[PDB]
């Protein structure tokens, strides 16, 4: 007999048992030394969508510039970003006839949030690229030396403290002539750089490949931005949020319980807006090169429209950052390593002399990725990127566009209706006629109207079946039954501070991770029996009864000997494991102070116990946990 | 890498940093030679560097430092502790929940305040004469900021510590969760427990030190009985048993019973198995009747669910009137043929009216509640019997709500100034419930002597049924007094440390007994009820093989003279189970016998346990940590012969050890032996013999 | 303060101020004082609009009053009746919000409460609006600035001032005075004016076809595109369309049919460690952890027959291994481990530097040097090789899912059950641990997961010492019985790990009792000599020793520390068929899953093929097979296996669909297809699981009939 274990799906639903399908155990992918190859193949993909647009020599920085929009129309399948103005706003225009004074109202409360904001919102973002040393650095860090730099070019806006003279500094620093920060060469040092340069460095993006990527076999990069662009990218994006939260088909901002409610609830529509003796039929989309065909400008169109009853100074500060984004310029990394077997010798060749060797001395693939970008490259190392949206950062008005295509609803006044779901990349198409055939045709119409708008539905990944099951952002849906949103269950390990904020950060995780995420009962005790013993392994507190030997072990036993109620323990002290899906919440030192004997209760809970010494209001509290100022709440070294 | 970050700390001599002065000095510089502190004379710091075993040391051997007030510091997290032990547990449902994602107050607060305002008020409550300028939050909380003074006073605890606590009961922590149904601030830290994607748990926070101790230990402990009685035969015996046989903590629950009127269903029919008095009137779960007018009668036929099933019912027929309540909401009933003419009800609490107006429809028979049905109604019962249809219905309509409120239809409701009508959750509105409707003239709500049968049922002098053994409410507690029970029967109830501690003082205390049975060589003294309830921890898959081993033994040791006090005692509990034997015929073999929970949970057959050990030096015997002295029963040739002869099957001791045999030998050889061979086996560490096999 | 805010407003007031902030997300609790302003403000807009009426005429005083109030209101709605209002009467229409309307002169009110001087206050006011609205500000000190002369009289104008009254003095009283913030503060900055270099971006950052950004704007402000999605579909060309086509079970072809070649070899074992040919050196301890080197001393010490063997016989040499070193390093490493000296640290010599692979990377120069060169090019990268199916694999999965009479795991306690859930809980674990725990596949697993906490622990702390690891773990058996088994020795190299992906080698020798003669083409990676023999059954088996040099990095032992994850993903996965089954019921079914009552039988599900004829298995077995999978997908992880999974979960889907007669449509099946087979090349789970994938699609199809 031999085994089968896809036999399973012979008597459950694949839908049921789905997570079978999902590799999260194993080990996930990691790119291995450099990612300029990917970018490079990004710049490619991105210029060869958009080649048959305008193509001209920027004014301003030298680079060259591809323009597809109001390009011709695409002849074949292949991936389009020749967006049409005109479309766009029609659709826009009919999502407000929908939404009437949405766009004006989310305009004005977008603006009056920007008003209260403060820079240091800025902070609360993920690495941001430092230009002052053109590296990917935490987005306090690259505020800061900004700040610094700019108040050496005599731009103190950010002394005012509001959002709106900080990002005022920031325009006026591309007109300043030239310009003086602080580098690091270590050794912290003053450099100088003339217009066009700082202009390039404002505009230039970090680029890393993916790692840690699920499903995804080969490998791709990704843009971290300036620090320059994160106030007018907030401010847009805050304006598209607002807009997205009115949206019914706006598969966004909420996740969990809300999301599965609203798949369930965008079906159940679907189906009682059914003519009688009509079909529903859903489409499992999935946008190929999402981020690429994506244009820059028709953000810059979207956003004038959408505050076309707002004030002018309002309406230049939400277009600057498609404005800037239209421009951005790419890095391409670390470069490309090139080795002679013979002798056993390597040798890194940056992106700046990438072109410095012959060109025959490369691989085929990287010798037509660099034929391929010769023209968009620069001197300095640095690419052309006009077209596309690498970074992403527009998710929330990249919905808001596809929420817009969504809206159409119908052409040429076919038997036909469409509605569906968006989020992001991904997105379930819902099409309702008098039989499948039709709703072919109204899907083909559909992706053609999202052709037109710079949306290119993937042929190869999407599907389409009678409503009733399909997918959204690994969410399954199958007659109501939603089954779960598959998500990599992390290491519940030592979360490493201390002691007992240890302990308190991990059952706070496990309650989070079983509140917010998708985790049964018996699933979370096995977690907290798996955390304990990482915990008890980590930290040598076996149970005191546990007759593992070691050097802290052994005065461990010789407390358990000693101790009369041993019920009262912590596990930090070899104490058994109290901990439960009810008192998740709870610190454990409560939970056992009244069994602790006053023996080492008193012992425990000393006033100047002299490990913890010296507290700050961050200690005890740096996300945040419960726990005691006792014996286990020392520091490092 | 954080996690890592610190496993190679400990390797380190000493990863923590130390305080300076007495208490740095109080751990030594080395303890039976693992070090703790040391003299580093730092550069500039002063810093002195601690071990990672030094806490251990101080929780030892440390000085005992004062924790006076510590609680009135913490008291967020006690009151938190004690709302989730004061609280009290429902059933648990299994079904589809909607939840919805709202800013719901993660923790609660004693006073909401401003972070702003909270610094203000913590600076003013810790540091008065440091405050600097006075402030106005000052001035008019001034009620808070003297409670906290006269609370916080006298402790030695650091006042950075007890700043971080105000702030935790003073500034809000708000975030966005999913919640159904459950929205008070009580309820979010329990949020994860209430309910998941698919089912829904109900929680009860406790509130203060409620004055109803007795009666609420009485209705748990009577509940209990009944839990243990309807799954064993005749529950009669058993139950009167054991109610005759419990005590709450200073008398007899009987004395209880007749004292206070209290109970809902369980003390009523423990009153009636003991022949008490009870008050009169129907019930139907957690909805009592009470008739006042018509009458009518039972048939038995077959009904049509909406699931599509047909089974038997007795259904009532004909015009009754009744004085329906439901916990603490009135009202009044009127039933008949399929049909629900009219029903009244008063003001509540939403849960009350809901649980009373779902009781009412299904005890009704309506057929709109036929109709409202679309999953299976198999629903089964503790004892493991089909429940009965009526029963099921209510369990599966109490289950689920919403779908008999969509089914059942809505209608106008009246005019009148003092009705009104109500929504699916109960919410005024002119569209109410056919025959349902809200009303402000409460309606008001005396013992007799009740039969009872072998099924744990009331049944009323001419024999109507009155109370059910399936009316009794699954809300699970903690009985606020220590109860305690003397009847082996219900031991199961307690943890198998304390099941164990039990069966194992019983055995000792009635020895003599259990000795002069065995040495006679029946089999009815492995019967007892002591030893009934403790088959219950042992493993089913496993139980056969130990007992099957436990009887070899036994009669090993009784057979030839060996007797061990310590072996029988630790051997006897397992003898209960029927035998399961090999194919070979002889007994299973084991080294320590696991029981139910694992781990600790375990009886070691050759040297000892943590459940249970003994001290042949001193004669003690320390049975799940509690000591005891069995003078009077041990013998001086006990204390020879150790532990040789009563560890393995069919075996006995021959020598000592002999290298040259070899070394000591598993189980797996073992029972492979032939007789008439000499093998060697170890009981413990330093402590090896040499045995051989006797056919 | 809130307890203060309430005495001066009224609920409703309170309430559609915090709705009107819910509608700005900012924490209201974290900041009352704006709270105060827009009610004050509110409150002023509603006092003005109290008693003064108009009639259908014009009458200053029926159904309509003399004013109209927007702030409050939801901001759509406001602003949606606020441009009704604006093309009802042909004005213009504010660009900013309105806070009032009139009825007389049909003008949009603006109304400021501030602190100190007003006039200023009123510029400001100006500033921002200009002349667009007509102005109305108030403040405590008695000021005022209206921009209209008959807007209101002075009635309102001293209501409102007496309304003030109060709210001037009321809140220095009791001490609110200081902390009340200014309403500017708010709107501090409207001031936003473009650089030119910035200008030049925004003008050459116009959609091709427009001049400037003037042209733009003015295009998209004026110009109504009605029409143009259905124009430009109408000129599109017919080629661009998603090609329908209705799916059949016909189109569901064999997935990389290519492993059906003899040609390619077969796919070779890669796993780290020996799964199911493992063979454990058995030690009898009762207790004590004891050091990893002295339990593999003790151990070697039972079996001194096998430990002193030095003229092996060489069974199998891989194509690039030498035999010599080999077995050099395997003598070092038992000696190392069987002196009496603490430290397990192996001299660099020349074997060992050999199979640690001392001193192979390439020398960096300078970018100079390489290039003037020309001899120097970029290597082409190495490809996957492809590979066709192995019975091997099947053996693995047949003999790691198998019931064994041993215990590996030891996961600890946790506190006594008492609400309803956690007994829930409890009884799910009980069942599945029972379960589990009785299978090879979790011993295995520990294995993995010990080795790899070793492995991490010494390149971390002995980057720059050989040292030797033994493989260990702790077993129990169902008698109580420990045992700690020895299943062979790991060879530490350099492990100057700075970068996540670098490799530290590590040359492994496990013991072993399968003859690799057996099948040749699962061990071309191994070097196996004979090293002795054991009694176990009867029979004096054989005992090789599989040797190899694999290597790993710091990511892949940080997950092999973790591998115990596996079994979350297994019990969710049968946690989730339970509670389907209680939906079903509407009651706990664990039981009934498990081991069935009275009413429902015991679960059983389909779970492999014999003799050509499908088989059924119950609870547990399906559960072991999944937690099996879990391991497989954990060994056998990497990038193929990922994107093998993600291309044919639309596959699966696509047959469910077909399976509940959902008549699904595909548009492109052959580049579904193409995805799903690129990914397939030489991991021997993906191979495996492409042969599982097609015979179960072919038995599908064989049902559907």
């Amino acid at each position: 007999m031999n085994i089968n274990p896809y036999f399973l799906f012979i008597d459950v639903p694949i839908q049921a048992a789905i997570s079978t399908t999902f590799p999260y155990t194993g080990v996930p992918p990691y790119s291995h030394g450099t990612g300029t190859g990917y970018t490079i193949d990004t710049v490619i993909r991105t210029h060869e969508y958009s080649n048959k647009g305008k193509q001209y020599i920027s004014d301003v920085t030298g680079c060259t510039m591809v323009d597809p929009t109001n390009g011709p129309l695409p002849e074949d399948n292949e991936p389009s970003a020749y967006a049409q103005l005109d479309c766009v706003l029609e659709a826009l225009d009919r999502m407000d006839e929908e939404h009437p004074g949405l766009f004006q109202a989310a305009s004005q409360n977008a603006m009056e949030t920007l008003m209260v904001t403060t820079v240091d919102k800025l902070t609360q973002g993920r690495q941001t690229f430092d230009w002052t040393v053109c590296r990917n650095q935490p987005a306090a860090t690259a505020l800061n030396t900004t700040i610094t730099s700019f108040r050496l070019n005599d731009l103190n806006g950010a002394d005012k403290g509001g959002l709106i003279p900080f990002c005022q500094d920031i325009i006026d620093s591309l007109d300043r002539p030239e310009m003086t920060f602080f580098s690091v060469k270590p050794m912290k040092v003053k450099d100088k750089i003339t217009k066009v340069e700082y202009i390039k460095r404002a505009l230039s993006l970090n680029t890393m490949t993916k790692d840690a990527e699920r499903g995804k076999l080969k490998r791709r990069a990704i843009a971290t931005a300036g620090i320059q662009i994160r106030g007018f990218v907030l401010v847009v994006e805050n304006l598209a949020k607002n807009i997205c939260e009115n949206l019914e088909q706006s598969g966004l901002p909420v996740g969990g319980n809300e999301k599965k409610a609203k798949l369930s609830n965008a079906v159940a529509k679907m189906l009682s807006n059914c003519p009688p003796g009509g079909i529903s039929m859903t489409v499992t989309g999935d946008n190929t090169k999402w981020n690429e065909c994506l244009n820059p400008r028709i953000f810059l169109a979207m956003t004038e429209r959408i505050t076309r009853d707002s004030p002018i100074w309002f309406r230049d500060f939400c277009s600057i950052a498609p404005v800037l984004f239209s421009n951005k310029i790419a890095r391409l990394g670390k470069g490309f390593m090139i080795t002679s077997k013979t002798k056993r010798l390597k040798a890194q060749i940056p992106c700046p002399d990438l072109f410095s060797i012959p060109l025959e001395r490369y691989n085929e693939e990287t010798r037509a990725k660099l034929k391929k970008l010769k023209p968009f490259f620069n001197e300095e190392g640095t690419a052309s990127l006009s077209p596309g949206m690498m970074m992403g950062m527009f998710n929330m008005l990249s919905t808001v566009l596809g929420v817009a295509a969504l809206g159409i609803k119908n052409i040429g006044n076919k038997e036909y209706l469409w509605d569906g779901l968006q989020s992001s990349d991904d997105f379930a198409l819902f099409v309702n006629a008098k039989d499948e055939e039709t709703c072919m045709e109204g899907i083909n119409d559909f992706y053609r109207t999202c052709k037109l708008l710079g949306i290119n539905m993937s042929k190869k990944k999407s599907y389409c079946n009678e409503t009733g099951m399909f997918e959204f952002t690994s969410m399954f849906y199958r007659d109501g039954f939603v089954s779960n949103f598959a998500m990599e269950l992390p290491s519940f390990g030592v979360a490493g501070v201390n002691e007992s904020a240890d302990m308190a950060i991990g059952m706070t995780i496990i309650k989070n991770n079983m509140i917010n995420n998708g985790m049964g009962p018996a699933t979370a005790q096995t977690a907290i029996q798996l955390f304990i013993a990482d915990y008890r392994y980590t930290y040598k507190c076996h149970r005191g009864d546990s007759k593992v030997e070691g050097k802290r072990m052994k005065i461990i036993k010789e407390l358990w000997e000693n101790t009369k109620g041993r019920d009262g323990l912590l596990v930090a002290d070899g104490g058994p494991n109290i901990y439960n899906l009810r008192n998740l919440h709870i610190p454990e030192i409560v939970l056992k102070y009244n069994l602790m004997d006053p023996e080492y209760k008193g012992r425990l809970l000393h006033p100047q116990n002299p490990f913890v010494g010296h507290l700050s209001i961050e200690g005890i509290k740096e996300m945040d946990y419960d726990a005691v100022s006792g014996t286990h709440s020392w520091r490092t070294k | 890498n954080p996690s890592l970050r610190m496993k190679w700390a400990m390797c380190s001599n000493f990863p923590l940093a130390l305080t300076k002065g007495d208490m740095a000095n109080r751990i030594p510089l080395e303890y039976k030679g693992i070090q703790l502190k040391t003299n580093a004379e730092d550069i500039g710091t002063k810093g002195q560097m601690c071990s990672i075993a030094a806490v251990t040391w101080w929780n030892t051997y440390g000085p005992i430092g004062d924790t006076e007030g510590f609680e009135r510091v913490y008291e967020s997290f006690f009151l938190r502790k004690m709302r989730l032990d004061n609280a009290t547990w429902g059933r648990i449902t299994f079904g589809p929940v909607e939840r919805v994602r709202k800013r719901v107050l993660l923790n609660p607060l004693t006073k909401e305040m401003p972070p702003d305002e909270a610094s203000n008020v913590i600076m003013e409550i810790l540091f008065p004469k440091e405050a600097g300028i006075p402030r106005e939050s000052t001035w008019i909380h001034r009620e808070l900021i003297k409670e906290k003074r006269e609370k916080l006073k006298g402790t030695m605890i650091t006042p950075i510590v007890l700043a971080y606590m105000l702030e935790r009961e003073l500034v809000a922590r708000r975030r966005f969760l999913p919640v159904a149904g459950a929205t008070s601030a009580e309820f979010i830290e329990m949020l994860h427990c209430l309910q998941g994607e698919n089912w829904r748990q109900i929680y009860h926070p406790g509130g203060n030190k409620l004055t109803e101790s007795r009666s609420q230990s009485m209705i748990v402990a009577c509940r209990k009985i009944i839990r243990r009685s309807i799954v064993a035969s005749n529950p009669l015996e058993l139950a009167v048993e054991i109610a005759n046989k419990t005590v709450i903590d200073t008398e007899p629950l009987k004395s209880c019973l007749a004292a206070i009127d209290g109970g809902d269903v369980a003390c009523d029919i423990i009153r009636a198995a003991l022949g008490l008095k009870i008050r009169q009137r129907q019930r139907f779960g957690r909805l009592e009747l009470k008739r006042i007018s018509g009458r009518g009668f039972k048939n038995d036929e077959e009904i049509l669910i909406g699931n599509g099933t047909i089974q038997k019912i007795g259904i009532w027929d004909g015009e009754e009137e009744f004085h329906v309540r439901c916990g603490e909401c009135r009202g009044i009933l009127k039933k008949s043929k399929m049909k629900l003419e009219k029903l009244l009800i008063n003001s509540a609490k939403k849960e009350d009216m809901r649980d009373l107006i779902i009781l009412c429809m299904v005890f009704s028979q309506d057929t709109r509640m036929f109709q409202g049905v679309r999953g299976e109604i198999n629903f089964l019962n503790r004892a493991g019997q089909l429940l009965s249809p009526m029963y099921q219905l209510q369990r599966y309509f109490l289950n689920r709500s919403n779908d008999l409120f969509d089914q059942w239809g809505y209608e106008e409701s009246p005019k009148a100034s003092e009705l009104h009508g109500i929504n699916e959750s109960m919410n005024a509105s002119d569209y109410t419930l056919k025959g349902v409707v809200v009303t402000r003239n409460v309606i008001d709500d005396e013992t007799e002597k009740v039969s009872i049968t072998k099924n744990l049922s009331l049944i009323k002098r001419t024999g109507e049924v009155i109370m059910g053994a399936n009316d009794v409410s699954e809300l699970e507690s903690q009985a606020q007094l220590m109860i305690t029970y003397d009847t082996p029967k219900m031991w199961e109830m307690g943890t198998t440390k304390e099941l164990v501690q039990n069966t194992y003082q019983w055995v000792l205390k009635n020895l003599v007994t259990l000795k002069a049975q065995f040495l006679l060589g029946k089999e009815d003294m492995f019967q007892w009820d002591a030893f009934e309830a403790f088959e219950s921890i042992i493993p089913q898959k496993m139980a056969g093989q130990y007992s099957g081993f436990a009887r070899a033994v036994l009669k090993q040791m009784r057979d030839q003279e060996v007797m061990k006090t310590d072996q029988f005692i630790k051997l006897l509990p397992f003898c209960f189970s029927p035998p399961k034997l090999r194919s070979n015929g002889e007994p299973y073999q084991f080294l320590k016998l696991v029981l139910k929970g694992g781990g600790e949970n375990f009886i070691e057959v050759r040297k000892g346990s943590p459940l249970f050990s003994y001290n042949p030096q001193t004669e003690v015997l320390t049975i799940c940590g509690r000591m005891m002295s069995l003078k009077g029963k041990i013998e001086d040739e006990e204390r020879n012969r150790s532990m040789g002869n009563a560890v393995l099957a069919g075996f006995l001791v021959s020598g000592k050890y002999d290298p040259d045999l070899g070394d000591f030998k598993t189980i797996e050889e073992l029972e492979k032996l032939k007789p008439g061979e000499k093998a060697n086996i170890l009981l413990y560490q330093g402590k090896p013999v040499k045995v051989v096999k006797r056919k | 303060m809130d307890t203060f805010i309430t005495r001066n407003f009224q609920t409703t007031i309170i309430q559609k101020a915090k709705n009107t902030m819910a509608e700005f997300s900012e924490d209201p609790e974290l900041q009352p004082a704006m709270l105060f302003n827009i009610c004050v403000h509110l409150e002023v807009c509603y006092v003005i609009s109290d008693m003064n009426f108009l009639d259908e005429e014009g009458k200053a005083y029926n159904l309509r009053p003399q004013y109209e109030v927007i702030e409050g209101m939801p901001r759509t709605i406001a602003w949606m009746v606020q441009r009704s209002l604006a093309q009802e009467h042909g004005i213009e229409t504010p660009k900013y919000l309105a806070d009032l309307f009139d009825y007389k002169t049909k003008r949009f009110i603006e109304v400021g409460i501030t602190k100190g001087l007003a006039d200023d206050y009123f510029w400001k006011k100006k500033e921002k609006l200009g002349n667009s609205m007509e102005l109305m500000i108030f403040s405590y000190n008695q000021d005022y600035s209206l921009s209209n002369e008959s807007s209101l009289d002075e009635e309102g104008k001293g209501r409102v001032l007496s309304r003030l009254t109060e709210l001037q003095a009321e809140l220095s009283l009791k001490n609110l005075w200081q902390v009340l913030i200014g309403e500017e503060d708010v709107e501090k900055g409207i001031d936003f004016k473009l650089g030119q270099t910035i200008s030049r971006l925004r003008d050459i950052s116009v959609p091709a076809g427009f001049s400037n950004f003037e042209g733009m704007r003015s295009y998209i402000d004026n110009i109504d595109p009605k029409g143009a999605i259905e124009r430009n579909l109408a000129r599109m060309s017919p080629l661009v369309s998603v090609t329908p086509k209705k799916l059949t079970w016909e189109d569901l072809r064999p997935i990389g049919p290519h492993i059906y070649n003899h040609e390619l070899p077969e796919v070779p074992y890669n796993a780290f460690l020996l799964m199911s040919d493992e063979l454990g050196l058995a030690n009898m301890t009762e207790g004590k952890s004891k050091k990893p080197k002295t339990l593999a001393k003790e151990c070697l010490e039972k079996y001194s027959t096998l430990r002193d063997q030095t003229d092996p016989i060489l069974i199998m040499k891989s194509e690039k291994a030498n035999e010599n070193f080999l077995w050099k390093l395997w003598r070092d490493c038992v000696n190392t481990i069987s002196n009496e000296e603490m430290s397990n640290e192996l001299q660099k010599t020349n074997y060992a530097k050999w199979a640690t692979g001392d001193g192979l990377t390439y020398q960096k120069i300078m970018k100079e040097v390489a290039i003037d060169d020309e001899t120097m090019c970029q290597e082409e990268p190495k490809i996957p090789n492809k590979c066709r199916v192995a019975a091997w694999v099947q053996t693995e999965m047949n003999l790691l899912s198998t019931l064994t009479s041993k215990r590996a795991l030891d996961l600890p306690e946790i506190g006594p059950d008492v609400a309803p859930v956690e007994h829930v809980g409890s009884e799910r674990r009980k069942y599945f641990v029972n379960e589990i725990n009785y299978c090879k596949a979790s011993t295995v697993m520990m294995k993995y997961v010990l080795f790899h906490t070793s492995l991490l622990n010494e390149s971390n702390a002995s980057m720059g010492k050989y040292k030797v690891i033994p493989i260990t773990n702790r077993v129990v058996n169902e008698k109580g019985e420990s045992f700690d088994m020895l299943y062979g020795l790991a060879v530490k190299g350099q492990s100057h790990l700075r970068g996540d992906t670098d490799v530290v080698t590590v040359v492994t020798f496990e013991f072993s009792s399968t003859d690799p003669r057996v099948d040749s083409g699962k061990w071309p990676k191994y070097t196996v000599f004979r090293i002795g023999s054991l009694f176990v059954s009867g029979r004096e088996k054989s005992v090789y020793l599989y040797c190899r040099v694999n290597g790993t990095n710091k990511i892949q032992m940080k997950w092999g520390m973790e591998a115990r994850r596996c079994l979350l993903q297994s019990m969710q996965q049968m946690e989730a068929i339970v509670e389907q089954e209680s939906s079903i019921q509407g009651y706990d079914m664990t039981k009934a899953c498990f081991k069935g009552d009275r009413v429902n039988s015991p679960k059983t599900f389909s779970i492999g093929t014999q003799e050509g004829k499908l088989v059924k298995g119950s609870f547990g077995k399906a559960l072991r097979v999944i937690f099996t999978k879990c391991l497989m997908h954990y060994v056998f992880g990497n990038a193929q296996l990922e994107g093998f999974s993600a291309e044919s979960r639309r596959l699966l889907l696509l047959i469910q669909a077909l399976k509940d007669r959902k008549g699904p449509w595909v548009f492109d099946l052959e580049g579904m297809y193409s995805g799903i087979e690129e990914c397939i090349s030489n991991n021997p789970w993906v191979i495996q699981s492409a042969y599982w994938f097609n015979e179960w699609l072919g038995f599908e199809k064989e049902g559907s009939k």
